[PDB]
């Protein structure tokens, strides 16, 4: 049984910390892929 | 969209029922709340889920839902119980909460 | 074969249909009797086949229940070389 | 929990009608709040609601183009702004607690006993 | 228990009765259902 209301499982990630984390990752990726390229992040395309 | 009886008779000692009839998009898939009001006073709810009542409501009122219809049962008409009754539910076709037109109990 | 309906079918939420209330016969301590069971399963564990459903894995493999007394919390493991390495 | 409605009495045709509701012991951010109205002698019509956390709104499609609902967590206040008002569309206006809202689900509308906490309403004329 | 008839019962050959066409209930993926099966077995694997 579920006591109380049925609530969705979820994760809390601070937006500012994550944004800074990706900015750092992008800088390090640019070091290998070129300073003038555009780096894009996207959701997983498929599979299990 | 949820229809209700135009009015409704009753007597002490006999059950009195009020019906609502909707569709699969408003009653069949959503909880139906029941409300009771007197003229000049704001409504209060009697039933907040299709079956569950607040702790402040007496045992004379109960309700059930089946299919696309629902019914409120009063176990016996008291002189203090006559009132205007309403049912409410969320209508996913309209995408709004919908009231029935209500019934007047005498 | 499971006979299932949605859990909290009238609930407004993101979890609308995510939990199914399934009924099945299973069995019990004595081989001659069966105990009807009502249980809740997540949508992702139950696949259609009251509606009839089966567990998602019955088409692929045997299911072993993990012991409820053994924790899944990661514990640090150290790797040590044998003498000579 | 208490709720006190307040607003204009007679509003001339085509003027803006603006009502505010204040609550006491119910944390504003934990519930969905809505507006409901009824003319005397007539049934009730739902106007719209607010997600006490996100500020998200819902409106009755028959009213939507003329109705804006807003909230302010500070001072625990809920407001309704209606334009192009006519006598045909006036009513007694009420606020009520509608449902429980959770931060993880902006469409929750979770049923609760607390929805019984209705105010007494005000009569608006046009 | 298998219910069997001879395979190719009208065949003239040395293999006359060597293969039997057997029917049985067995079972299937779900414990509540059974799948009737028709299969061929050699005489030496099946005993009356
Ligand atoms: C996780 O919990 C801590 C507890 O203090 C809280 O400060 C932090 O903000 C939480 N994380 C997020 C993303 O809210
Ligand atoms: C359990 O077994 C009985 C056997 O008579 C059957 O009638 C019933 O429908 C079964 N229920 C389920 C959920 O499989
Ligand atoms: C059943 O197993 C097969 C094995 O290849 C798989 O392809 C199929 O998707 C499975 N069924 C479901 C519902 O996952
Ligand atoms: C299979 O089981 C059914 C059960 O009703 C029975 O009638 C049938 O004769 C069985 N067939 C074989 C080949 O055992």
């Amino acid at each position: 049984d579920v006591l109380g209301h049925v609530r969705m499982a979820h994760c809390n990630i601070s937006k500012a910390t994550w944004n800074e984390t990706l900015g750092k990752v992008v800088k390090q990726l640019r070091k290998h892929f070129g300073n003038n390229t555009i780096i894009r992040f996207a959701q997983s395309s498929g599979g299990d | 969209v949820l229809t209700q009886p135009p009015s409704v008779s009753g007597a002490p000692g006999q059950r009195v029922t009020i019906s609502c009839s909707g569709s699969s998009s408003n009653i069949g898939g959503y909880h139906v709340q029941w409300y009771q009001q007197l003229p000049g006073t704001a409504p209060k709810l009697l039933i907040y889920e299709s079956n569950k009542r607040p702790s402040g409501i007496s045992d004379r009122f109960s309700a059930s839902q089946f299919g696309t219809s629902a019914s409120l049962t009063i176990t016996g008409l008291q002189s203090e119980d006559e009132a205007d009754y309403y049912c409410q539910s969320y209508d996913s076709s309209v995408s709004a909460q919908v009231f029935g037109g209500g019934t007047r109990l005498t | 074969t499971l006979q299932c309906t949605n859990y909290a079918p009238k609930l407004r939420s993101m979890m609308r249909g995510e939990i199914k209330n399934c009924s099945f016969n299973m069995t019990t301590e004595l081989r001659d009797k069966k105990q009807k069971v009502y249980s809740l399963f997540y949508r992702l564990d139950v696949v259609q086949i009251n509606k009839e459903y089966r567990l998602i894995n019955c088409n692929t493999s045997a299911i072993t229940q993990a012991c409820p007394k053994v924790s899944f919390e990661p514990i640090p493991i150290h790797y040590c070389a044998p003498a000579g390495f | 929990v208490q709720l006190q409605e307040s607003g204009p009495g007679l509003v001339k045709p085509s003027e803006t009608l603006s009502l505010t509701c204040a609550v006491s012991g119910a944390s504003f951010s934990s519930f969905w709040w809505d507006w409901i109205r009824q003319p005397p002698g007539r049934g009730l019509e739902w106007i719209g609601d607010i997600n006490g956390n996100s500020g998200s709104t819902n409106y009755n499609p028959s009213l939507k183009s003329r109705v804006t609902i807003s909230k302010d967590a500070s001072k625990s206040q809920f407001s309704l702004k209606l334009t192009s008002v006519t006598a045909a569309d006036t009513a007694v206006y009420y606020c009520a607690l509608q449902s429980v809202t959770y931060y993880e689900d902006d469409s929750g509308h979770y049923e609760t006993e607390m929805a019984k906490f209705w105010g007494q309403g005000v009569l608006v004329t046009v």
